[PDB]
């Protein structure tokens, strides 16, 4: 025989037919996961957990497909999630259609897969132009419009009923992380969960939330003005780096060796008491003896705190990451701490750190979630990532594109009108771009239960005459303009949807053959 | 769409995903339907070898029997998470999600959308939160009514155990909870109240001890057993040998250096014992009448136990982290870890310290304190499952009664809350509400689903559930016009209505609040899901 | 307990047997309800041999697909008895049993016994007969109008095929029962019509033939296919060599006797055929345009075909048993077995007889009869499955139009009887109760279970069932505000009420009788079933 190949070489036209059918199959799984009346999806992972959601990205993380063309479609959700954080299902559902509409031609009119690519870049160049023209700017400092902008994505989720609280929850969190350009990052956004409780009393509080309690019982559970000092090192005597081997000759040496173990922990504790802190947060563990004299000054000792939770404390309290204790000064000590208090919950203890609230480093915060169960917490946490992702685009880009499919439908109309004046060989793939852009409103009408035949016919008749902000009401299923409807989305999500969907088609269209089982 | 992608997979969609969530809900509901109520059936769980553990708590049934269905694991986390923080309302969450799905599924078959149905549950839930403010009643804690706490304790204990165990175990909880209330009004359950296992005469012989009981005693025979006035001392220092960070050989040259060096090795222990002797010299007066006891968190060397035995000092080693955080509350002293700085102020006080042993184990009892800020509940039992049954009963009883002191309100039970919400949702004017369209049946579905809980109590007694609500409905029709505010109940003894205000049946506030909130979230999320699938690498 | 008797046995009792009965009925309902109405979907019964067949009747779907569940076997047997005696309404039986078990199980979960539930169905069933006999209307069939039979046939055939084929085929059904009628004896036979399977132009190119059509052609080429006037002659004895029953053999003495003994068999052939030749010239000798055809059930000797070919005699063989009754009804002849007695009176008459060569076979067509009491229907099609589809359509459509002549009463369709029967079974004041608060639970369950038929039609059309029924209950109520019989229906084109009578939709009287009677009996016995068992020897 010959090399590890040639099992069944899918070559010629049938290879591309399987890819268009495979790419269409990925969109059919989450066809119902779009619009305000979207259905949820419970996926069963093989480890033992469960993922309850409707986001296309979180659905496609858990699924596993043994096909190489569908896996490239699987990776597009990571492009959208780790770029903005909203519209992942929009990316997957649009590309499917682009690959599908271009297929008739590939299969029958024999246009080679390179001429379609040249047609799409001019469509991509024109798509950014009309998306730039259709979008209207909006003021960033208007809190009334910002709340309606944040809740546009929440409306397609379960917590639309609590949208009055989530917009206030997300707006306060984004402004805390926002640095005075206007760059923010979600790594300090703490996703700590508390099972049980009501969503109404759930609120954001400035500062951190630990899972641990104090070590000694005599520690003060209520401090007016805490002074936090971060420690990295072990506060206990440690073995040390080199090969050591003390050799003891006299009887007065072993008690001296055990006595210097007590005096070294005294020396590091006494220099900590030069500034007299109230709360000492150590990264690594703590000894039972050093804690005892940390007590003889008025400090408070905690268990080992992982690094992550200390970098947030450094920005909240204003302290610095300190390992060498001999170089401890008064300037690097945290201050302006609001309040200290420990609540009793049956799961674990929880220590609260509040801030005085009154440029410098960006402040961190922890968002309290009080759901119904464990899956409700993970469901609501992903909604905050989808809701807070919307708040970044308006700050980075003041443009605001219309929602409800009006933006993509505007791309469909202009590409359809300009396709007549684009006479040549590029006309057939260029006109097929509009056929897929008019599907993302078609999916909303199908989920709403209406007839998309007459609605889209009524849409195109009023889109040219009425206005550029016309769209479909997902709840009622009638034509309602986005100006009166009062729901808007950013323009950045529309750019990534058009760019990622077209750029994905240019990769997959160049596939000629599929050969499986070569080597590792 | 999934078969050409994945060569092996399973997919249910648009009719089986709805039937699975309802069928699994009705299946899991039938398991815990019979356990709900006072006359419910017990349930044992014997896993591998035949370990036996007996309880009626739905959390123990769910978190011990492995389950394969994808719906029930969310009901397991929901029933567990609600009980883990609140301590009560486990089966109530399963019955609501167990009933609200089947009560909505009949209308899904009629063709109503799942989105607008769950929209009706959410706006109906907000009406129940507004109804909790008017339905609850204010209670002032300054009165310090012990009879009110006794009736709350019998609500949960009558459900788990019979009247013989309830009457003897009820004042054990009331005496423990009576000390919780103080001027600071800060509740503390885990540190203050504890549970300890002890195989003894019977479950009925459970008694209350005001001080901290310990599961260890004096190792040496000559050390004193009983002490009248024992001043405790807390020391977290370890008095056995300390190994010493890389320190190696006591390189000895002649044979004598050896003796010398062993003696040396001890010197570290005697340096710490001398501080205890110096402390005993300050409190040496009335040495035969008074006494001294040392409690260590880490182990004590057996060579040093003879030092304490000669001075008649009681020794206790290897205590828990929680007990060191409780000696200050019981004895009133202060904690210490090192031996350099000592004083007589940190020493506690105890009026009676005695030890009693059975078989190989030995227990140390402390009680008769001057002003004890904490206490314990030493439960007696025969078998291991008897302790597990008392574990869940005391664990659920303390959390239920403790929540009454957290807030200034209490909710009457016995179906009064569910029957009141039925008339409220079925008689309230819809024009005041903001819901329109096909939200007509969503109000009726959730309002009618609450009725199945109070008749599940009747299903365990064997009476006709529909007939014992006839006079209940007729009572409320005349109660509104009679100008008399009363709340009806469901008495299973005679099969007739009752008043929970005089009978003493009560329920906590956050149980019913968190139950409907957790149940409505889980039931809504299961309705909107229209497809099930399994895929992943393994 | 059953395991002690037979370890290999199983038993589900009192909760698992009820879920099996309801889930199997709902599972059978969810699959088979889609065929109800004109907008229903087509099923492809693809067996292991690759045989494809299109149909919408529930009888043939359940006959080919073997049923594994024990509950659905009882429902399939009910559809068999429904299709056997009536031939229509199988989809209504499975939907009524599924809905009755659904609506009943809704109340069994509320703590109601199955006995009084089934007692209410029987009182509700008897109440419907007292409503049905007043709801029907009487018409005079003596006029034999074609317009009423066409619209009645169009209502039954629209539920099998689309509109353009129904308009072509709906005159074929009305032409089936033209001459088959007897006023005094009230005898009407359905089996006299003959269904021939053949491949031709298209299904939409079929046509009605007045006389009989046989599937046998002329063996010899010399005999004439075109015959202007034919006198039929019925034979039943076989003209070929029949071994003498009593074993025998020709032992010839010499070679000269061989051909003579061969001629002995020729004498018996010529003996019985000489009377046939004498029968021909008895009527008239040398008469052009007057043939003579012979129809024999058994085979014909190929040696004797030369005798029939010389005299221009059409001979057919291997005819069917039931066709012997159809010859005398069409041609007006008389059946004969032997040839001992012959006459011109026993012979029939035919105005036109011709043959057509279609493929490798030839079909004999006999038309132009004077007063034929029977006819036939050619089932032409473009495939194998269209023949079975059109055969089931005719066999289901013949019973709907034949019942109009068996009993003059006829019920309007379009869900009019189910909608009108819902209101009548709401409040039984003091007519037939039997007990207080017991029978009325079954009256409510039976009334709500009958309205699934018009809702299922709306679900297939793709509109909301509650919205289109809101105007409908409303229409009926406004009608009541006038004391007038305005029968309302369900139009699936626009989603609005319509008159069943004016528009053109009817149902047979015996369909609703056996459907409600059969569904109520099966729904009652399955509710009474509390335990399923299996036992036997493998
Ligand atoms: N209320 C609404 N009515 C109509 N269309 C909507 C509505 N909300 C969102 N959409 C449409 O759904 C698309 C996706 O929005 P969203 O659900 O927030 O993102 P994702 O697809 O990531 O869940 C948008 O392109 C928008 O046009
Ligand atoms: N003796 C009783 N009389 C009337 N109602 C009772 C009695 N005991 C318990 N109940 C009712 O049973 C319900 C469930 O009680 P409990 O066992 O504390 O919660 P769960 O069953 O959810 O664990 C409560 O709503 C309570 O009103
Ligand atoms: N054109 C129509 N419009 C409305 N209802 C119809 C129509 N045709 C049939 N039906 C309804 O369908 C029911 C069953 O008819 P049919 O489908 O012929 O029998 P089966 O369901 O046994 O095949 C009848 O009760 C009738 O009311
Ligand atoms: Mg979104
Ligand atoms: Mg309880
Ligand atoms: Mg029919």
């Amino acid at each position: 025989v010959f090399m590890n190949a040639s099992q069944e070489r899918t070559t010629g036209r049938q290879a591309q037919i399987s890819n268009i059918t495979a790419a269409k199959a990925v969109a059919d799984v989450i066809r119902t996961c779009l619009g305000p009346k979207a259905m949820l999806k419970m996926l069963l992972d093989p480890m033992g957990g469960l993922v309850l959601t409707n986001d296309g990205h979180a659905i496609l993380r858990e699924i596993d497909v043994a096909h190489p063309a569908a896996k490239s479609m699987l990776e597009l959700s990571r492009t959208q999630d780790e770029e903005v954080g909203d519209g992942t299902t929009t990316v997957i559902i649009l590309a499917g259609e682009i690959l599908a509409q271009c297929a008739p031609y590939l299969i029958e009119k024999n246009i080679h897969p390179v001429i379609i690519i040249q047609a799409l870049k001019k469509a991509l160049t024109d798509a950014l132009e009309v998306i730039k023209q259709v979008s209207k700017p909006v003021d960033v400092e208007n809190d009334a419009a910002m709340k309606k902008l944040i809740q546009a994505s929440i409306g397609t989720k379960y917590v639309i009923h609590w949208s009055e609280k989530m917009c206030e929850l997300a707006l306060d969190a984004v402004k805390t992380v926002r640095k005075d350009f206007e760059i923010d990052i979600k790594r300090y956004v703490r996703v700590e969960k508390i099972p049980g409780g009501d969503v109404l009393d759930s609120r954001v509080l400035k500062g951190v939330l630990l899972n641990k309690d104090v070590v000694h019982p005599k520690m003060s559970r209520h401090i007016e003005n805490p002074r936090v000092v971060l420690l990295d090192c072990p506060l206990e005597y440690k073995k040390g780096e080199s090969q050591t081997n003390i050799e003891i000759e006299k009887e007065e040496d072993w008690n001296r060796i055990l006595q210097i173990e007590e005096e070294q922990v005294q020396l590091m504790c006494e220099q900590i008491l030069a500034v007299r802190p109230t709360l000492v947060i150590t990264e690594k563990g703590v000894s039972d003896l050093a804690q005892h004299y940390l007590l003889k000054g008025g400090c408070s000792v905690l268990r080992r705190v992982k690094k992550s939770d200390n970098n947030r404390i450094a920005r909240v309290t204003g302290a610095t990451i300190v390992n060498r204790v001999e170089d401890l000064k008064e300037s690097d000590v945290g201050t302006n701490c609001g309040l200290f208090k420990v609540e009793m919950i049956g799961d674990e203890y929880f220590s609260f750190l509040d801030n005085c609230k009154e440029s410098g480093l960006q402040k961190a915060c922890t968002i309290m979630l009080r759901g119904g169960s464990k899956d409700i917490l993970n469901e609501i946490d992903r909604n905050l990532q989808d809701a807070m992702a919307v708040a970044r685009n308006v700050m980075l880009s003041p443009s605001l594109s219309p929602g409800g499919g009006a933006t993509e439908m505007a791309v469909s109309v202009k590409l359809a009108e300009k396709a007549k004046q684009l006479e040549g060989i590029q006309q057939w793939p260029y006109q097929a771009v509009a056929d897929a852009m008019e599907c993302i409103p078609r999916t909303l009408i199908q989920n709403a239960g209406g007839d998309p035949i007459r609605l889209l016919s009524q849409l195109r008749a009023k889109h040219a005459q009425g206005n550029f902000t016309t769209g479909i009401d997902g709840d009622k299923g009638k034509i309602v303009d986005m100006v009166s409807y009062g729901i808007w989305e950013p323009e950045v999500i529309k750019q990534q949807s058009v760019k990622t969907a077209i750029e994905s088609a240019c990769l997959l269209l160049r596939v000629d053959d599929i050969v499986s089982g070569v080597r590792k | 769409s999934l078969q050409l992608l994945n060569p092996k997979a399973e997919s249910l969609r648009r009719d089986a995903a709805l039937k699975v969530n309802v069928t699994s809900a009705e299946g899991l509901q039938s398991v815990l339907e019979t356990n709900l109520g006072p006359k419910g059936t017990l349930k044992m769980l014997v896993d591998g070898a035949g370990n036996i553990k007996l309880t009626k708590d739905g959390k123990v049934l769910l978190t011990e029997m492995q389950i394969q269905s994808p719906t029930a694991v969310l009901i397991a986390r929901a029933a567990a998470a609600q009980d883990e923080i609140t301590g009560d309302g486990t089966t109530t969450v399963v019955c609501l999600v167990g009933e609200l799905l089947r009560q909505a599924h009949r209308f899904i078959q009629e063709g109503v959308h799942p989105r607008i149905i769950t929209d009706g549950f959410e706006i109906a839930r907000k009406e129940s939160m507004k109804f909790l403010d008017e339905f609850k009643i204010s209670k002032t804690n300054l009165s310090n009514d012990r009879e009110f706490l006794l009736q709350v304790a019998r609500s949960s204990l009558l459900t788990k155990v019979d009247a013989d165990l309830t009457e003897v175990l009820t004042p054990i909880v009331t005496d423990a909870v009576l000390s919780v209330y103080d001027a600071q009004a800060d509740n503390l359950d885990l540190h203050m109240v504890e549970i300890m296992q002890m195989q003894h005469l019977s479950p009925k012989d459970t008694t209350f001890i005001k001080g901290l009981v310990l599961d260890h005693g004096g190792r040496h025979p000559d050390m004193p057993t009983r002490v009248k006035n024992a001043y405790v001392l807390i020391l977290n220092v370890s008095l056995e040998y300390e190994k010493t960070e890389v320190n190696s050989g006591f390189f000895y040259s002649s044979a004598d250096q050896r003796d010398k060096l062993a003696a040396s090795e001890r010197k570290f222990v005697d340096a710490k014992l001398k501080k205890i002797i110096d402390l005993k010299n300050e409190v040496c007066g009335m040495d035969p009448d008074k006494g001294f006891v040392i409690i260590n968190q880490k182990g004590i060397d057996p060579m040093s136990l003879d030092v304490f035995a000669k001075h008649n000092i009681l020794a206790l080693r290897r205590a828990k982290r929680r007990n060191m955080e409780r000696l200050q509350l019981v004895t009133g002293g202060e904690a210490q870890n090192s031996v350099e700085d000592l004083s007589p102020q940190i020493l506690g006080f105890s009026g009676l310290v005695y030890q009693e042993t059975i078989g190989e184990e030995k227990f140390t009892y402390v009680t008769e304190n001057t002003d004890p800020k904490s206490c314990t509940i030493l439960i007696k039992g025969s078998t291991h499952y008897a302790l597990a049954q008392t574990k869940d009963a005391v664990r659920d009883g303390l959390r239920a009664v403790a929540n009454v002191l957290k807030d200034k309100n209490i909710i009457p039970g016995a179906g009064a809350f569910y029957i009141a919400l039925s008339r409220y949702l079925r008689s309230a004017n819809m024009n005041k509400l903001g819901a329109k369209g096909k939200t007509k049946t969503g109000i009726e579905a959730f309002a009618e689903a609450l009725l199945v809980i109070p008749k599940t109590l009747v299903k365990n007694s064997g009476f006709d559930p529909l007939d014992v609500l006839a006079m209940v409905e007729d009572e409320l029709d005349d109660a509104q016009d009679s100008d008399e505010t009363r709340y009806v109940g469901v008495d299973l003894n005679i099969g007739d209505s009752c008043d929970p205000t005089i009978e003493g049946i009560w329920d906590s506030y956050r149980v019913l609040r968190n139950a409907i909130t957790g149940a409505t979230g889980i039931a809504s999320n299961l309705l909107l899901c229209d497809e099930l699938l399994r895929a992943g690498r393994s």
